[PDB]
């Protein structure tokens, strides 16, 4: 009937023409008169998708095994999102120009905008960081991390787990000993000592960062595989890190001397899970993880269902057995026997469900209860709603990680979280962006509303364990060891500490270091004279020198002399400025080397611990490259005040003598000299 | 008769809202005017009306089809002169003029003489000039020209005060239509042949906007039964009439008031003078037009002004690149229509609709994928959206041979192909070739 | 070949122009960081080796990006803010356009870039008369027209005080579209961004711009005397001979052979220098005049046929729209397993319809793709008419009847329900 000619429409053709002639002419057959408006029509929207800057146990397919020569079938997460769909556009003028002060100090702490869609100047994108002080941004009592690492949003994420108090008070706790293999742990420690100790200005993540970098070179395998702007791409990564990150560091803590494990208990999942199908005879496992990622199906009021459904849950994959051959589809049933004193939860889901969370009121709960019944895990709001042993464990939202797309629709991350004041028995919630820190209400922290928010990892605590105090490493009796003996993995001289000098609050010391560059610092100039930075300057410690300053002057031998070691490449190593072998590489370096695994900075970090006082050129470039500050008690330095800085070879023939390449042990000796003058000269 | 459903244009707040990168439909193709107006033309041109053997001519020398264009008449007495007429030989039609009622025969090397003379010159923004010649068709003994159609065409007062609703008539305009004026007396003059005093508002007439001007009638007197130097002079005044005339009356155009027509014996420099809102130049020019000897020449004329022929030509090559850049556009569109329609033919076979993914077979599986890539898409935070631009980027590349990879994803999720453009262009083509035989 | 002044008309125009798109989308290289992968709001680059065809993102409008390889030190910013101020506010037809400049470490070594329009396949007077096969000999019109152009620039340039250079040559400057339209490239900016001192504060003595603007109506005596006297090089196939100012003599251009004795007085009042020369864009266009005409009526002529080619093809957007909106509607993979569009629907007319116009079955034997029969159905539903057309199931026994208005409703109905 239809098929060609119908009598319909073909009846005036003799015979087809063919798509491909161009003689043929589209306007050949004309439109007929019409009194309404036409389907080709089209209705106003507007396009922002040209000029979208490209790129920011089983095989195969299941009931997909029709295919050619041609498929390779990994996806999902890795690459892209949901099929087909269209990439985000994000102008690089608008990206990389925006701030200097904002032409704002004092409304950019404004967490809400009255209009629903626009984003607040706090989320807003902070300007990158000669030295500059950031008074304004933060007037709370705890730290802010610096935007400039290998990659920052790892931050947001950390500082999550800084206010989990099992955590914290844990990873500090590891710092007593020395633990010097265990590189991700001890490092945060570290981290964690910095946020700690300041009530106050900013701490960097550097050292952390550098250290992850270094390890990089089965957890381990699956970050490895995430892996391949610079900064851009959160795209899926960081659900991933917090996995690689949790996990990681159980396997560490087995290393430790006591093999204390208490991560192992605390974030600890007993998973189970059966797989039902033949030629694998039968098999059952049972694996402790570290978090549970969440997707699901509705099969809602609130997040709790897919939290349950997370913990017990039965799913369909088409897998093939080593045990035999046959490929079909299997079913895995898994479901967690125990509830950890602390949970984290890592969100990957379809957009739309973003969306339904958008929707719905306070679809984060602030509390919850939970038991076990039967071997299934139950989560309710409150104890009567569940019926059942009556052993039921409180969670309370500890905090969480929040992706931010703004209206340029470049992507940021934040961190909300909570803390418990001990006095009043109250809590409070703040947001850390980058350097910005905001105390802000609840009723903001727990809203979903807002559509460029996106939840990322959310972490829940056990009630009682949360209130419990947050302990600083003083409390301890911290080994000393390093200081008083030698680890090294030619120099001159230099004298080791012994028990008698007794090092403590008073006492004097002397430093000075010098570094290499690793990456230099590129500059792109347009119109109209706008500095922009793109690949910004890594540097690393070279050396490390420090010398006693007890009894005045009095001996000349270092309490430390120390080469690093550290291998990434150097584009340039300074040593027209800085004397460097260079090769001071692990295997054919001649000199004491020692991969510095904190170890140098264990020693300056015992060193301000004790309290004892720092001498130096200048203390804060040095210190600033070594990622750790001290409290100005410790401060005093040689440089004065003069129309900036001062420069210590120009001073020295000024005090009465001076050379091109200069050690050191030399300029902290020069300087400690010049400090003992400067207290005598007083007037 | 007429439509304007066609397409409506985006609202104007929508159009000041758009960041530089964000397109909207109707930037992607032609837009509504310049289509109207070649549209109208097309209709114009092709339209065929019945006709009586008796009443009206079966068929006159090389032409046929005649319709008759009953508005453009001065005649006003005896049914229309003008009529409009499809060629035998080339097509593209053109229009004949009718000469009815002539006293006795003109010998015909009287004809031959005048053709040579009116076809040797060539010039554009003069209408041109197509065979002349006598016939009994009408049986009034006839003699009828031909002219190129130019369709759609108005005349410049016509153009400004009546016909569309009334345009602003702003100098700069002026200007063009100076220089083109100029350029046809040169062109004419250039074979010493003298103008007909049509240059008056009327009979000439514009097409082709920004400003084309052109001169029709342009001398009838010869075919009938002061020097030329003399008439060759005379016509400046006439063209002085023209500009000046147009020049008044340009504040009766802004606020469309009935305007206010002058002879040039009416004309004073003084009254120039006393004129506003013109460039002093084009006031001296005009000055210069109308007063009296030192015999006047093209020389004196384009000599005033330089500046403003380079502005004349300056816009009219702008505008040539522009009607290139949209020609371009439009033909990449029909050229990335065939693709849609052979894409289309492929997809969504009813052989193929048993899967719960659409491919009958393995082979066609993957263009069936790029299909959904570039056709359903998906907006980010999951919910359906189309372009267009990210479509005609996608189609367009296709059609080039160009290595550019693409990860195209199962409806699964779980799995993909990657393919490169040149294959996905060879396979759509093989692939159809063979469903099509 | 030879005509009269229809002179912008080009030989084949649709496969000049669809070439030349395509030869703008086309980008090759990827990998190595020799070319990186993307510069401040540029990207995609393709070598033309010092130049580069690139896509903007900020545009989203490809342009062309010229390299500008080595470079001292860092360059003191408010000198590039001064180029940019100073070039980007000039227009011109015949003068490529200059949109951004800027400085740049992200070739590894330190080099500042500019930004130009772009006019794909695009060839140098030097290539496109003598070189490239099949070379168009030089005829006196054409000449005459580059003349125009060439004075064009001139005035443009110099009414903003600015001079033009020693660019004037005829390799630097490009054709653009096959046969007449010319425009030149990169106007000297050596001269403004590499001087410590240019204050453009003249003491008594006066400015230094005069001299160079004089300068440029040389150059384009030295250019348009070596195209005129190349000419016969030209229409037997052999190699040119190049002349410059010092090796430039009156007494050849008045023994020159083929040319109008008028150019002649045009290419000797260029390439002299009087006691007092004075030389004004007045005087040479006093010696110019008709030849604009001629480059207008071209021009004209040229808008008249692209109009014409373009009439035939115009609808085609329309029909593009409508097919990518059925399109959108459609195959969508929800739409796949949802009740409505299954055989018993609201949907379903739309799958029915869809597979009438597109998939056809000759003799019910085999596929069949008529175009006219694509147009017809197209159109007709486009416009809504009141008229039947009977759809099978196609399980054969049952049947339905629906109107193209109908299907038209229904059509957009489920697109706005889609969309939105």
């Amino acid at each position: 009937m239809l098929a060609y000619p119908d009598y319909f429409n073909d009846i005036t053709s003799d015979g087809p023409i063919s798509v491909d002639d161009e003689t043929y002419p589209l306007s050949s057959v004309g439109m007929p008169y019409y009194l309404d408006k036409l389907l080709s029509a089209w209705p106003p929207v507007v396009f922002k998708s040209e000029g979208t800057i490209p790129q920011l146990v089983i095989s195969s397919q299941n009931e997909k095994l029709s295919t050619q020569e041609f498929p390779l079938l990994r996806y999902d997460r890795t690459k892209y999102g949901m099929r087909n769909a269209i990439p985000d556009y994000v102008c690089l003028r608008d990206i990389r120009k925006q701030i200097t002060s904002g032409l704002e100090t004092s409304d950019i702490q404004t967490y809400t905008s009255i209009n629903k869609y626009e984003v607040p100047p706090a989320y807003s994108r902070l300007p990158l960081t000669d030295n500059f002080d950031f008074t304004p941004f933060n007037n709370t009592e705890y730290s802010g991390l610096d935007p400039d690492v290998d990659n920052h949003y790892t931050n947001a994420i950390i500082q999550l787990y800084r206010f989990i108090p099992e955590m914290f008070n844990f990873v500090v706790g590891c710092l007593k000993d020395e633990n010097f293999e265990t590189t991700l742990l001890t490092d945060l420690g570290y981290l964690f000592d910095m946020m700690e100790r300041s009530h106050g200005k900013i701490c960097s993540s550097s050292n952390f960062q550098a250290s992850l970098k270094s390890l990089t070179d089965l957890e381990s395998l699956c970050i490895r595989e995430s892996i391949e702007s610079s900064e851009s791409i959160k795209r899926n990564m960081p659900q991933k890190f917090n996995r690689f990150l949790l996990s990681q560091l159980i396997k560490e803590e087995a290393q430790t001397v006591n093999h204390n494990i208490t991560l192992n208990q605390c974030f600890g999942l007993e998973t189970e899970i059966r797989t039902e199908c033949s030629c694998d005879h039968y098999d059952t496992t049972v694996k402790l993880l570290p978090s549970l990622s969440i997707s699901g199906i509705n099969k809602g009021q609130n997040i709790l269902p897919y939290i349950e459904y997370a913990m017990k849950n039965v799913t369909q994959k088409n897998s093939i057995c080593p045990t035999c051959g046959k490929t079909e589809t299997i079913t895995q049933e898994c479901t967690v026997k125990n509830l950890p004193s602390v949970l984290s939860l890592e969100l990957s889901l379809l957009d739309t469900e973003f969306s339904n969370i958008r929707s719905s009121k306070n679809w984060l709960t602030s509390e919850f209860y939970g038991s076990i019944i039967k071997n299934k895990a139950v989560l309710r709001s409150t104890a009567s709603e569940l019926k059942g042993t009556s052993h039921i464990f409180k969670y309370e939202l500890n905090g969480y990680v929040a992706k931010i797309t703004d209206n340029n629709n470049e992507t940021r991350l934040v961190t909300y979280v909570k803390k418990y004041n001990p006095k009043e028995n109250c809590f409070k919630w703040l947001m850390f962006n980058d350097y910005l820190v905001v105390e802000i209400t609840e009723e903001e922290a727990l809203k979903m509303t807002y559509p460029w928010k996106t939840p990322e990892i959310i972490i829940y605590c056990d009630a009682e364990e949360l209130r419990k105090p947050f302990f600083s490493v003083d409390t301890y009796s911290i080994n000393y060891d390093i200081l008083f003996r030698d680890y090294f993995a030619a120099r001159r001289e230099y004298k080791l500490l012994t028990h008698d000098e007794a090092p403590k609050s008073g006492t004097l010391v002397a430093i000075d270091a010098e570094f290499v560059s690793l990456q230099s610092e590129l500059c792109e100039i347009d119109h109209q004279g706008i500095r922009s930075i793109i690949r910004p300057k890594r540097t690393a410690l070279a050396r490390i020198s420090i010398i006693r300053g007890e009894e005045g002057e009095l001996y000349g031998v270092p309490f430390v002399d120390d080469y690093v070691v550290n291998t990434n490449h150097i584009e340039d190593y300074l040593t027209r400025y800085s004397g460097i072998l260079p090769g001071d590489l692990d295997p054919e370096k001649s000199t004491k080397r020692l991969v510095r695994r904190n170890v140098v900075y264990r020693k300056v970090w015992l060193l301000m611990q004790l309290g004892c006082v720092f001498v130096g050129h200048g203390l804060n470039n040095d210190f600033k490259h070594i990622n750790i500050n001290v409290p100005r008690n410790q401060i005093r330095d040689t440089a004065i005040y003069f129309l900036r800085y001062l420069s210590l070879r120009y001073l020295a023939y000024v005090l009465l003598i001076q050379e091109g390449n200069h050690d050191s042990i030399e300029d902290a000796h020069t300087a400690l000299i010049l400090y003992k003058k400067y207290l005598h000269l007083k007037e | 008769l007429q439509y304007h459903l066609y397409a409506p244009e985006q609202p104007s707040s929508l159009k000041s809202l758009l960041k530089p990168n964000e397109r909207s439909a109707d930037q992607l193709f032609i837009p509504n005017n310049i289509r109207e107006d070649l549209t109208k033309k097309n209709l114009s041109i092709l339209q065929v009306f019945p006709s009586s053997g008796k009443v009206i001519p079966s068929i006159v020398q090389d032409y046929f089809n005649l319709v008759p264009l009953n508005f453009n008449n001065n005649d006003f007495l005896n049914k229309t002169t003008l009529f409009k007429v499809f060629s035998n030989y080339d097509g593209k039609a053109y229009v004949l003029k009718r000469l009815p009622n002539i006293d006795k025969s003109m010998n015909p090397n009287k004809i031959s003489k005048i053709y040579q003379i009116w076809s040797k010159i060539n010039c554009t923004n003069l209408i041109k000039f197509r065979d002349i010649f006598q016939t009994t068709k009408f049986g009034d003994l006839s003699i009828c020209l031909v002219f190129d159609y130019y369709p759609n065409s108005l005349s410049l007062y016509d153009y400004h005060f009546v016909n569309f609703p009334k345009f602003p008539i702003t100098n700069n305009y002026l200007w063009i239509y100076l220089v083109q004026l100029t350029n046809v007396i040169n062109s004419i003059h250039s074979q010493n042949l003298s103008i007909g005093n049509t240059l008056n508002w009327r009979k000439v007439l514009i097409t082709g906007d920004p400003g084309r001007i052109k001169l029709s009638h342009c001398f009838m007197d010869l075919l009938f039964n002061s020097t030329i130097e003399g008439q060759q002079q005379l016509d400046y005044k006439y063209l002085g009439e023209l500009l000046f005339n147009l020049s008044i009356n340009i504040e009766n155009s802004n606020n469309n008031t009935a305007p206010k027509e002058y002879r040039l014996e009416e004309i004073t420099p003084q009254s120039i003078d006393d004129m506003r809102q013109i460039d002093d130049k084009f006031k001296d020019v005009l000055k210069y037009l109308i007063s009296d000897n030192s015999k006047k020449s093209i020389h004196d004329l384009t000599s005033h002004f330089y500046d403003k022929m380079f502005m004349v030509l300056e816009s009219s090559q702008t505008y040539t690149e522009y009607m290139e850049s949209v020609l371009s556009r439009e033909l990449e569109n029909g050229r990335l229509f065939r693709l849609v329609n052979k894409l289309n033919c492929i997809f969504g076979r009813i052989e193929s609709r048993i899967d719960i993914n659409w491919s009958e077979s393995g082979t066609k599986f993957p263009i069936i994928l790029f299909y959904d890539y570039v056709f359903h898409q998906v907006d980010s935070n999951g919910k359906p959206i189309m372009d267009l631009t990210h479509v005609l980027r996608c189609l367009n590349k296709l059609d080039a041979g160009i290595q550019e990879k693409l990860m195209l994803v199962t409806p699964d999720e779980l799995n993909c192909i990657i393919i490169s453009y040149k294959e996905l262009k060879d396979l759509i083509e093989s692939t159809f070739r063979s469903i099509t035989q």
